[PDB]
């Protein structure tokens, strides 16, 4: 190929010589485990490599082998219930072969090459196609896996095998220009797989957990990142959402993670079943996780991995959920790497090679209709490690500039734990505007009315805290403190949710609309009560207050059981006291 | 309605200019056979030589090759390999491939003074 | 009092650390000057 | 043309190829490469034997052979028409709409020439925006360059659209004709989004405002490099229509936050010191030149009526960028933090709210013969309000003189109403009107800015 | 029934509006269609010379 | 050059009520303002450029908004000298400058008009120079540096600071010449510190060079007020030389009353603090006494408005008078409250607004206004 | 971390509070946040021997997780070193235990080895020799500390002020192991002891240390004042 050998090392960077006429960025095997670098610099002849693995123990003059192509990743069957993870290599086999460890440089096939599949011709020969047709199915699991002509690939069909079971290593469809369509292909991973038109949020993409949704709805590109101090909820809200979705396909990348953080985690998805179905959640979810015990840069690599898988499937019309932990990875990655390669800084190790790529993730992200004419909308879910544990950082700020919503979390609540401990006080959603029909369609309109009317409470409660601490909650008179000890409940089963108490775990809009309404009543009843001179003290005794506390113990079947239930009891006794 | 009217007009104008492009291209391509092609060569050949102080190279199609035996003798004292409607040639060491295709005249001009022809058309 | 304390500090520290970056830059600058002076005096 | 050999340095989208020593400053090249892809470079800096190219693209797949270098211009210019009226444009200065390109009917440098300051007709030219906010406080002539310090949930675009619909002339305080004052819809871009995308688009469909419309367009998917180039491009189209087709050009400079970012990179990559909080200081300059395109034009009814737009980091106007941005620009707009939260449409604060024009060439006739001192009253009047907003919030529940109540009282009033606009007109008197109403409960005899007359005049 | 009056107001407002706009594009477009052909036909004439002219210029 | 060193002793004059008055400043001196953004910097300048005492106006703005001076070109011919009514273009050349002009041109600019100023100072004809922002020098210089790639000192600043600053001013002065005729050099340099950094190289370095610091806060001024400086973030250092000059010229007691005025103005800080500690919750006497007093004194009575004729154009004697009102009010107030009067009753004394309307009283009228106004004092006090 | 078996068996400590606040089994990180005037040293020692695993409580006989420790004293003082001697001699703690030592005086680099070294010992012996092993270094303060003066010699920017960023890297190596494994009755529980910079949960010095890993203990010197034994973080406190 493009060739030559090694020249110098400076830890995981390498430059190499003997290289000429050399492409810019490829698969760069080097040495004795083909060591997987990248042509960064071309000056002279002299390629800055950067590996993606441990490098060590080596010397000068080792084979340096430059493909003529960079990662263009096998797409196509085997997909779901998958691990290919960051190195691109499916753990399965490896797990055994490398003892129980992970061990450097250990190649395998990047797919189960000889696993047969449900060749469905949808097509006939002599026929003329374009890049991005579908040719074929492989319904595997529930799902009609579209056998995509990949972009740039058009025209004559020589033959079309009859249906059956075929490994991907069999080509089933020979083109009459001469293209033996084996059932995977290679898609340059930093090249964005393109689309037909970007489309336009219409409907929320829900995925559970009440307030978060009700207040802070989403686009179907979505995005918001979670700023969140260490410890915070974030890390397992993704995992909450592992259960709870509206998704089509389900894409989870563990983004360079340490193992104990992630033991139970790894298995736990395999302990989740499917709720669209009931088989394993693995029958639509994919382990893409990889490690903190491989370099940073393979995380950087990882990132591209996510998106591209998503794209493929998104092109298969899919509501794709991707929820990557931590841009602290991505960041970090290049945030050192420059230095290695010594290039000019920016402060806080920020390479202003920066929200380029950040941005780009989003650009690639969206709601769309694709080349196949197929809709899809990959929804994206950022998390962050705040560096002081608190914010300062452009890598958040302009990040805000370029994400859908934003989020914001609180330490203090974490003490009690709070699922979540969101601070809307910070946080917002703009998606609050694009979806609005679908509110009052699915719900009905007084969710768009009542919801603002719920904020207002806590809104003036904020203002009131002031006075609470400025005097007491006491210089106060009836009506104020009303609203004050309303607020509590509004939070209480809105910021206590729980992921182990099973009822607690799931919530719908049904589960929503209901509980919003309850509270209102109390307000209004007391509102009149105390203007009938009554002291709210008496109101405390409502057994009904605990009763609303049973909300996330009421479950959806029982939700029109419990709904109506409390209504009357309010309106009676306190309309009489 | 108005925007569609504007476009309509534009649609036609593009088609027109585009035809004119095709014809020129086609026309220029029917030149080589003609003996006014061996003639036309050497203009650009010499011009390229003017461009290259130190001259070393020069390329001509198997048909073309004959036309410059005059300036195969002159120039880089060289003729080798094939360009098309145009001339390439390297000089000043190699290093500097500094050419002037008649088709390199085209990519400048066609688009350039495209303005006047279109004016002639519309106007 | 302690609230506003912690402010100053936060500030300070960043300001301060700035010094380094400078230096970090300057270091490389020195590197340049010295590279020039190695292969314009040498070659 | 001149074709060159060899890489000399590649890494980042920074280029070098030797054998080049023979070029003029600032040059549009291409780099044909046998990949089947051309790529493009500007000769940002020249050297005696190679030079600095400024690539526009990914570097990727690049190799030492494919290497073909290409003079496009040794200068930089572009053509101009008003056929480009109504037309869509990528940032590459290519009209992407599937309409075959318009034709250059003149061609001129991108950077264009400086301007006699004496030759620039003064601004003075009040028109009505229909937003009191403007239409009292900062005071919109035409010429003006003013910007909306903005960010998180702060909603420029939205607000801009108001203007897109409520831009409207006033020939009428000045007894003129009415064909006199055509604007020019001109739009530019930077980084932009999809969620923004249609949302924008819809106002050209809603306001027909594809009307005379140049719209340069530029997301971020596109490589970085052209972020800063394109401004100028559009900015140059402007003059042409501005003088020669006499428009009161609606200039939609369209965030500028990204500008500097990339630019800086390119900088420093070579070397340039930041000197300024991780930013090259000559940013100032770099954005100066931008703005230096300005002016009502003598002898021609060009008026370079500017909307610069920006994000700014955090809330902070103290940030390096919005800093100098400040220095430069005439006007000065901030959106109120205060008011997103409680949702007022539009959230606008009365804080950087004076500009640089209201008196000077202006303030009556064009306005009306009582306004100035009203406005001028209201400034400190309102100050006086919110001042106690804290002090109170320890000291009394009240303990004020309830004259001093009024003061603080009058804020909340004024804002609550004022700072919500519907899709209203609002005209100068519809302003004044309101103004007096807030002044009303404020007694006469405190109104020391004002003279006796006007106040009771306008009760 | 005053609510009824208002309902009735809608009807005509929606109906006529629809119809007129529905016509409007069609008509305009078809005038565009007409004009478009006629400029091609202009072009035809001034085809040949443009190319002739163009061809001479590039040659040296 | 000059013949020899000569002291100034004649003040600069244009009667801005603090800058001049409460900061008496040499004619041969030179002094300065900074500026955060859009902070009224240049706006100050041109009042001064007509109510000057100086001999020669000298316009430069140092790589500035074209737009911001596009105007003045046109204005100044149809501006009006007091002595003559002439186009002010008689005594000015106009070297206004902008910012697509060379960076290096930005320097030239300075370095020309300074020298021109000398040529006339030489001729005994005494400078009024105004620079829009010396920072632009900085801004250029170190960009030279960079581009020439020379390591510049800390803060990202090469060091020609004191160097190119201090020297130039030293040319300045009330200076007798070889031709006798003694040119004062009265120049007022602005600066653009974007940071409020009293700690920008340029700021501090230049503090304690030439006379009289004055400061720009912005959001104060964002109200009515101009010229927001911190009063106690400003100085004068020429309050002995001219003390003769005032002593006669205005009045012999002119610093006595003026120093007595400023006395309160800063001494008031005594009270200020408590407000910020615990309000004027102690709404009491010698507190809220002083409070209102100092307030008014500045509220209008230093607060000129350039954008009015009469608010900002004024005389010494006009102002001189004015201070004496207030004083007066104070005087009788001392004995008012002592009588048992509450400040309350003092408060709605109508005659105070009569005292206020001065910025609307022209200098001729001013006498009689004042001549009346003293009286109502004694009338609206003694009775009670 | 797809080739192990998650943990569940329970680090029984003779200090209630611990086993109150936390959950404390055998595959984890628990960073003890400390300070001058804070008594860490004792605690891990105390609970050294006052730690058992009791599986009886979990329905397995107690013949089946064998109690051993490692802990090698680095970077620490004279006096402090010289303390723990008899304490070992008191319970027979040293019996199954290794101190490669440093005691703050031997080349920097040693300090940074002996951690992963100390680790790796167990990495063999824990699973291979099926030992259930308690691990808790001291003075990871010194790790980072020293580590930074290392990379001073390599001259790349401090990842953050006064800190390496290439820090994070190592923090892989430490923690990216623990607890039982498929087919193996080892286990490792590896527990940090290092102060916060003083008091200050705002410095990457602890912060990043936070972010990454599991657990978090602190002790409260604002309970030294009362002298509560144990004292803890009362509301930050998390396993
Ligand atoms: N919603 C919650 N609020 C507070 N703490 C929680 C919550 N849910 C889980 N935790 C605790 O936080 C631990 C860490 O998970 P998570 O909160 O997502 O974040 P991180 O990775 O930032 O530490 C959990 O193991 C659990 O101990
Ligand atoms: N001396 C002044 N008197 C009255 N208004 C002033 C004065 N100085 C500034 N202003 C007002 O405050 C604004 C802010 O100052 P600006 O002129 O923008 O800044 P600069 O003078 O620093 O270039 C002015 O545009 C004007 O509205």
């Amino acid at each position: 190929m493009i060739q030559g050998v090694i020249q110098k090392i400076a830890g995981p960077a390498v430059i190499a010589k003997g290289m000429l006429g050399a492409r810019m960025y490829d698969i760069c095997k080097v040495g004795e485990e083909g060591l997987v670098g990248e042509i960064i610099r071309l000056d002279g002849d002299t390629a800055f490599v950067q590996v993606y693995e441990d490098t060590s123990g080596l010397k000068v003059g080792e084979p340096v082998v430059s493909t003529g192509l960079p990662l263009a990743v096998e797409l196509g069957p085997g997909m779901l219930n998958g691990i290919y993870d960051g190195i691109q290599r499916p753990l399965e086999r490896i797990r055994e072969k490398t003892g129980i460890y992970i061990t450097r440089g250990v190649v395998v096939h990047a797919l189960d090459r000889e696993k047969k599949w449900a060749w469905t011709p949808m097509v006939k020969p002599g026929d003329e196609v374009r890049g991005g047709m579908v040719l074929g199915t492989v319904p595997e699991f529930g799902f009609t896996h579209k056998i995509l002509v990949p972009p740039d690939v058009r025209g004559r069909v020589k033959e079309v095998k009859p249906a059956g079971e075929y490994t991907v290593e069999e080509p089933v469809v020979v083109l009459e220009d001469g293209t033996e369509l084996k059932m995977y292909h290679t898609w340059p991973v930093r090249r964005a797989r393109p689309v037909q038109r970007k489309l336009d949020p219409n409907t929320p993409f829900l995925t559970g957990m009440r307030i978060l949704d009700v207040l802070f709805p989403v686009a179907m590109g979505g995005t918001a990142a979670i700023p969140g101090p260490f410890g915070s909820g974030k890390t397992v809200t993704q995992q909450s959402l592992a259960k709870w979705s509206n998704a089509d396909v389900v894409v989870y990348v563990g983004c360079g993670e340490r193992g104990n953080e992630m033991t139970d985690v790894l298995v736990e998805f395999p302990e989740l079943t499917d709720p669209k179905t009931g088989g394993p959640l693995m029958h639509r979810t994919v382990l893409i996780a990889n490690t903190s015990n491989m370099p940073v840069a393979a995380r950087e690599a990882s990132i591209y991995v996510g998106v591209t898988i998503a794209e493929y499937f998104r092109d298969q019309g899919f509501s794709v959920a991707l929820m990557a932990d931590s841009t602290s990875r991505w960041a970090e990655a290049l945030r050192e790497i420059s230095s290695r390669l010594e290039e000019m800084p920016a402060e806080e190790g920020y390479p202003p090679y920066l929200a380029a790529r950040l941005a780009a993730f989003y650009e690639r992200a969206g709601k769309v209709i694709t080349l196949g004419g197929e809709e899809g909308a990959v929804t994206i879910v950022g998390a962050v490690s705040p560096p002081g544990g608190d914010m300062s950082e452009p890598v958040t700020q302009s990040t805000l500039r370029i994400v859908g919503a934003f989020w914001r979390l609180d330490a203090s609540l974490a003490f009690r734990r709070h699922f979540p401990a969101i601070n809307w006080n910070g946080s917002y959603s703009l998606f609050t505007s694009a979806l609005d029909p679908w509110y009052r369609e699915n719900v009905a309109e007084d969710y768009p009315e009542l919801r603002d009317a719920i904020s207002e409470l806590l809104q003036r409660e904020a203002g009131l805290q002031e006075i609470v601490q400025l005097v007491g909650p006491d210089a106060l008179q009836d009506a104020e403190r009303l609203v004050i000890e309303v607020g509590r409940i509004i939070r209480e089963d809105f910021l206590q949710q729980n992921a182990y108490h099973e009822v607690d775990a799931y919530c719908s809009m049904k589960k929503a609309y209901g509980i919003m309404k309850m509270i209102l009543a109390f307000y209004k009843e007391a509102e009149a009560a105390i203007k009938r001179g009554v002291s709210i003290d008496e109101i405390l005794q409502l057994p009904v207050l605990e009763r609303i506390g049973r909300a996330r113990y009421v479950s959806e079947e029982e939700f029109p059981a419990y709904f109506e239930e409390a209504m009357k009891e309010i309106q009676g006794a306190f309309k009489a006291l | 309605g108005e925007l569609l009217v504007a476009t309509a007009r534009t649609q036609a104008r593009g088609e027109v200019l585009e035809e004119v492009r095709r014809r020129v291209r086609e026309a220029l391509e029917a030149l080589p056979q003609k003996p006014e092609w061996p003639e036309v060569v050497r203009k650009l050949a010499l011009e390229a030589l003017e461009a290259l102080p130190g001259a070393k190279a020069l390329v001509a199609n198997p048909e073309d090759l004959p036309h410059l035996e005059a300036m195969a003798r002159e120039r880089g004292v060289e003729l080798q390999a094939e360009p098309r409607l145009g001339v390439r040639a390297v000089g000043a060491e190699g290093k500097t491939q500094v050419e002037n295709s008649l088709l390199a005249r085209m990519d400048r001009a066609w688009d350039a003074m495209s303005s006047k022809v279109a004016q002639a058309l519309w106007g | 009092i302690p609230g506003i304390r912690a402010q100053i500090r936060f500030i300070q520290q960043v300001l301060e650390q700035r010094e380094r970056e400078d230096t970090f830059r300057l270091k490389r600058i020195k590197g340049k000057i010295e590279a020039r002076e190695a292969e314009e005096e040498g070659g | 043309k001149k074709e060159y050999t060899g890489i000399t340095y590649i890494s980042g989208p920074l280029l070098f190829v030797e054998n080049a020593k023979d070029l003029a400053y600032g040059a549009i090249v291409d780099i044909k490469d046998g990949t089947g892809r051309v790529r493009g470079g500007q000769v940002i800096e020249v050297s005696e034997e190679y030079a600095v190219i400024q690539v526009f693209e990914e570097t990727t797949g690049l190799d030492l052979a494919t290497t073909s270098v290409s003079l496009v211009e040794d200068v930089a210019r572009l053509g101009v028409s008003k056929e480009m009226l109504g037309r869509r444009f990528n940032g590459i200065g290519k009209p992407i709409d599937g309409l075959p390109p318009i034709t250059p009917e003149k061609r001129l440098p991108i950077t264009g020439l400086p301007l006699n300051p004496v030759a620039r007709r003064k601004p003075e030219q009040f028109i009505q925006t229909g937003i009191s906010t403007i239409d009292v406080m900062n005071t919109l002539v035409r010429g003006q360059k003013l910007p909306i310090f903005s960010g998180s949930g702060l909603p420029a675009n939205e607000i801009a659209a108001q203007i897109a619909r409520q831009a409207t002339v006033r020939p009428d305080l000045s007894g003129e004709g009415e064909k006199e004052e055509p604007f020019a819809v001109v739009f530019a871009a930077m980084g932009i989004t999809q969620r923004e995308l249609s949302y924008f688009i819809q106002e050209f469909e809603r306001t027909g405002a594809l009307s005379r419309s140049v719209l340069f367009l530029n997301k971020a998917d596109d490589p970085t490099i052209e972020r800063i180039l394109t401004p100028r491009m559009a900015l140059t189209v402007a003059e042409y229509l501005a003088f020669e087709h006499d428009y009161h050009v609606l200039v939609i400079l369209t965030d500028m936050t990204n500008y500097c970012e990339a630019l800086r990179e390119i900088g420093a990559a070579r070397e340039e010191i930041p000197g300024r909080r991780g930013y090259p200081g000559y940013m100032y300059t770099d954005l100066a030149t931008i703005y230096e395109r300005a002016g009502v034009v003598e002898g021609k009814k060009g008026s370079v009526t500017q909307i610069p737009i920006l994000s700014m980091p955090d809330d902070d106007r103290t940030h390096p960028i919005p800093d100098l941005t400040g220095y430069i620009t005439e006007g000065q707009i901030q959106l109120s933090r205060e008011l997103h939260r409680k949702g007022i449409y539009p959230p606008i604060d009365p804080l950087p709210s004076l500009s640089r024009l209201m008196n000077n060439g202006v303030g009556k006739g064009k306005t009306r013969e009582d306004h100035k001192q009203v406005s001028d009253q209201l400034y400190s009047a309102y100050a006086n309000g919110v001042d106690i907003r804290k002090l109170v919030a320890i000291i009394g529940e009240d303990a004020l003189t309830e004259n001093d109540r009024r003061y603080l009282q009058f804020a909340d009033a004024f804002e609550r109403f004022f700072i919500n606009q519907g899709q209203q007109n609002r005209s100068i008197e519809e302003s004044l009107q309101i103004a007096w109403a807030l002044l009303s409960m404020l007694p006469q005899g405190e109104l020391k800015r004002i003279s006796k007359d006007h106040i009771g005049k306008y009760y | 029934e005053a609510e009824a009056k208002a309902k009735a107001l809608e009807a005509q407002y929606r109906e006529r509006e629809r119809a007129e706009t529905e016509a409007l594009l069609a008509r305009y477009r078809e005038r565009a269609e007409a004009e478009a052909k006629a400029v091609r036909e202009k072009a035809m004439a001034r085809l040949d010379e443009a190319v002739a002219l163009v061809l001479k210029e590039v040659l040296p």
